[PDB]
RNA sequence: UAUCAUGAGGUAGAGCGACUGAUUGGAUAAGUCCAGAUAAACUCCGAAUGCAUGAUAAUUACCGAUGGAGUGAGGGCAUGGGUGCUAAGGUCCAUGUCCGAGAGGAGAAGAAUCCGGACCACCGGCUAAGGUCCCGAAAUAAUUGCUAAGUUGUAAACGAAGUCAAGAAGGAUUUUGGCAUGGAUAAUACACGGGCAUAAGCAAUUUACCGAAGCCGUGGGAUAUA
RNA sequence: GACUGGGGUGGUCGCCUCCAAAAGCGUAACGGAGGCUUCUAAAGGUACCCUCAGGCCGAACCGGUCAGAGUGU
RNA sequence: CAGGUGGUUAUAACGUUGGGGAUCCACCUCUUCCCAUCCGAACAGAGAAGUUAAGCCCAACGGUGCCGAUGGUACUGCGCAGUGGGAGAGUAGGACGCCGCCGA
């Protein structure tokens, strides 16, 4: 059982309940062994409204603070695009750790959810 | 001699009640079924006995997806 | 061994009627249920 | 654009839907003639009762 | 190893047309394979003698009146269940390339030989 | 007597035989055979009598295939029994056949011996029959 | 009712190396492989019809509420089935239809097979099914074949092939078609309804004609809509 | 007491499922087959996380090919 | 040069052969804290020691799956196979996906 399929099953389970529209877009997160990527998606159109990542962003050496910086950045980008309400998508990851910091920072920013 | 048979239960009147293309009001029953012969889709709810009903008002749509899975949805407005 | 069970201790009074297997659950069943008289959740116990 | 349809055989022992098709065409007696604009619905009626009628 | 056959063109299709064709003692036949669309035609029960025959007579040269001339082999034959009469013949057109697999009669370890017309890959026939 | 070793259901509804046989109408496994021209229920006793005839002929040479198998149970009521009160007593198995179905096949004997043996077998069957030979057969040798 | 548009099917058929039962040969107890094959309670498939909704078209009585009922022993035929023995003028369902509650015509005579739904009168005409030698209305009409058995004009396995065609292999052999022939059979006296007919039989084609209470014509009423 | 291919004897009488049922629903027989007269304080709710059964290799464990298992009845 | 996330019912899947790597993904290194299982295998965290070996992506391959004509046949509506509807299997063949948005 590859970790890819293990996460694909959980992704299907999460999408079974969570879907994004122009209002309340889906906030999906990709982790990888380094960096972290955040995307704001309107699912009925299949079109991304906002995005943020840590590829060109570096402030500390620890992924938790880097994820917090990404969360602040995506909150800023969403509020500039005119987004106030979202629904979080785990994207097959347990809601704990770097993704938890990202979501908490996005809460400290805008994105009332 | 005698026969050991002769029993049968009442028929349950299952099946599709509102076909694709028809207009359905909210709360109308679309399908009576045992299990999910047809799965609920957009604006369609499923009850305890797997009865499919409309959550809005619109036109009933039957669609087929992967593994020939049948979905019943409601297109509104 | 399955029988009617009455939950009580309301405030008239608040009652709930359920079932249980007495051999499986010899001890008295006690659950928190909504109390219509007090409009809050109170502990009901089998009489 | 118009056809004349004459009933040439009896409707006795014919199915009720064929009898109702004769009624919808307007044929209620033998050798009666009706004139209709040859629309697809009229032609489908004539096809349904073709063994009872004649196009004159 | 070369049969000759000629075909009357066929343009009517269906149970009615096939019945009309067969009433006057002829067989509907189709030819397909390779490039180009298929050819529908009519042959005669007397004209077919490669069917009631011991050997696998490859290289049926067909001249269709409405079409050109082709070299094919027998691909499928339909028989009537009760009368055992021939009701339909389908021919596969063999080309220079694209080898065609067929059945070749066996004598005692022998064969009839398929090198020309068809390329190779002969399976067997009456392998008892 | 041919009959299934085990069966899921003891009784069967008496169905209907409709048209021509679209399978088993062509000589496979053999060179000569006999096809039915009627629709009937063939019993195991008839099949065994016909096979005994075709095997007593041909001497010990050749091979014989029987291509139908009786797997339809039938019942009979019995004398003095009125209509109703369920199914009667089981009375064996039958094979339902329609015209075109090949019943018997032979291989390994000359044309005349095959024709005579299949005639003998066909005379013990309850259906009129047609004798057939494979179309690529060579009349000599 | 028809047409068009849209939708869900699991029947007929088919298939099973898609499953579950049954299963036949093999090439190598077990398994693989090849091949052949089966099913109301098998399905990898899957029609024709039917059904639901909407819009057009043609065409007449479809729903609300109220007053009065009768019926709740059905039957035959065709089709799809169960049961029975793929028996019954048998029995149990389904879909139509007719008798019931329906007269008239043909079939010799027959509840529901074939034609056809009777307001009354007529010493008028055209037709249906079916017929045109006499009983008995209308062709001893026209043309071309077949039958020799009065077959006909209203049962089989299995023989011989009597005759006429259409062929195939090589005067003989063999195959496919039409019509006859044997198999063919109980008790008051028999049958094409009868006479009788070699066509006045069978197959085909044509033209006239006969033929009902059907249709039209003439006179006379009645019941509803406009 | 009734049903009942006369009546009696025998069997049956309410509910559930399949087939008979003719691809919507419905549809009979003393037609063909089986069940029920309960159970679970978790076998209910929710968040999260898992995946049976079978064949082979090695010696309950390892390995990789694979809807058959379960869902109290 | 690979990443993320979607639509289209595998013509899209599986597989075999071959090739990648400054970063992108991944394998990989260690369990102090968050967290987890008899087991840091999975889950979770810490930042860069080495690898394209495997995942992943690309290319060729018609191999296993998948799709699939035309013609014919089965079946079937019209109370006659006269007039309409028309499979399944099989055979020709096809197919190693096609369309979006974001980031580099
Ligand atoms: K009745
Ligand atoms: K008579
Ligand atoms: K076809
Ligand atoms: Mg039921
Ligand atoms: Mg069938
Ligand atoms: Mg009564
Ligand atoms: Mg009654
Ligand atoms: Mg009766
Ligand atoms: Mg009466
Ligand atoms: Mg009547
Ligand atoms: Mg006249
Ligand atoms: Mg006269
Ligand atoms: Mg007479
Ligand atoms: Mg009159
Ligand atoms: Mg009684
Ligand atoms: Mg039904
Ligand atoms: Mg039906
Ligand atoms: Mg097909
Ligand atoms: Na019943
Ligand atoms: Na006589
Ligand atoms: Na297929
Ligand atoms: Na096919």
């Amino acid at each position: 059982v590859t970790k890819e399929q293990r996460r694909q099953k959980i992704k299907a389970r999460v999408r079974g309940k969570i879907s994004g529209t122009q209002e309340k877009p889906r906030l999906t997160v990709f982790r990888s062994n380094k960096q972290i990527y955040a995307q704001l998606i309107d699912d009925i159109a299949g079109r991304t409204l906002a995005s943020a990542s840590s590829l060109k962003l570096e402030m500390t050496g620890s992924k938790k603070e880097i994820a917090a910086k990404v969360g602040d950045e995506i909150a800023k980008a969403a509020t500039e695009a005119g987004i106030s309400t979202v629904v979080f998508d785990r994207n097959g990851y347990l809601f704990h750790g770097r993704i938890k910091e990202l979501a908490d920072a996005a809460r400290k920013g805008g994105l009332k959810f | 001699g005698s026969s050991k048979n002769g029993r049968e239960s009442e028929s349950k009147r299952l099946g599709v009640k509102v076909y694709g293309g028809e207009m359905a009001k909210a709360g109308n029953i679309l399908v009576r079924q045992r299990g999910t012969v047809h799965h609920p889709g957009e604006n369609v709810g499923i009850g305890k006995d797997h009865t499919l009903y409309a959550l809005k008002s619109g036109v009933v749509v039957f669609t087929r997806k992967k593994n020939d899975r049948s979905y019943v949805s409601i297109k509104t407005e | 061994l399955e029988c009617t069970e009455h939950k009580e201790s309301g405030m008239g009074i608040s009652r709930y009627i359920t079932t249980k297997n007495r051999k499986n659950t010899t001890q008295r069943l006690e659950l928190k249920k909504y109390n219509p008289i007090l409009r809050r959740m109170t502990l009901h116990k089998e009489i | 654009a118009k056809i004349k349809i004459q009933q040439v055989r009896s409707r006795i022992r014919c199915p009720k839907d064929q009898k109702r098709t004769l009624d919808a065409l307007g044929l209620r007696k033998l050798n009666q003639i009706v004139e209709h604009e040859a629309t697809p619905s009229i032609l489908g009626m004539v096809n349904k009762v073709r063994h009872l009628v004649l196009i004159v | 190893k070369t049969f000759q056959l000629t075909g009357t063109p066929r343009a009517e299709f269906g149970k009615k047309a096939a019945k009309a064709i067969r009433k006057e003692d002829q067989i509907p036949a189709v030819l397909y394979g390779g490039k180009g669309e298929g050819v529908n035609f009519i042959v005669s029960q007397d004209a077919v003698r490669n069917l009631i025959y011991s050997p696998e007579i490859f290289l049926v040269e067909l001249t269709v009146e409405g079409s050109g001339s082709y070299k094919a082999i027998l691909k499928e034959i339909q028989f009537h269940p009760v009368t055992d009469r021939i009701i339909h013949i389908d021919f596969l057109q063999v080309t220079d390339e694209k080898p065609v697999v067929m059945e070749v009669p066996v004598v005692l370890g022998h064969a009839e030989g398929v090198k020309a017309g068809g390329k190779l890959s002969l399976e067997m026939r009456k392998l008892k | 007597m041919l009959q299934p070793k085990k069966t899921k259901f003891r009784r069967q509804q008496k169905g209907r035989m409709k048209g021509f046989a679209q399978r088993g109408n062509q000589l496979s496994f053999g060179s000569f055979g006999i096809k039915s021209l009627q629709s009937k229920w063939i019993t195991g006793r008839q099949i065994e009598a016909a096979r005994i005839a075709v095997t007593r002929y041909m001497q010990r040479q050749g091979q014989v295939w029987v291509r139908i198998f009786p797997d339809k149970p039938i019942t009979k009521k019995g004398e003095g029994v009125r209509m109703g009160k369920g199914k009667g007593a089981p009375e064996g198995f039958v094979a339902p056949i329609t015209p075109g179905r090949i019943i018997f096949e032979v291989e390994g004997v000359p044309y005349e011996i095959a024709k005579e043996a299949l005639r003998l077998a066909a005379q013990k069957l309850p259906v009129t029959t047609k004798f057939v030979v494979r179309h690529d057969y060579d009349i000599q040798n």
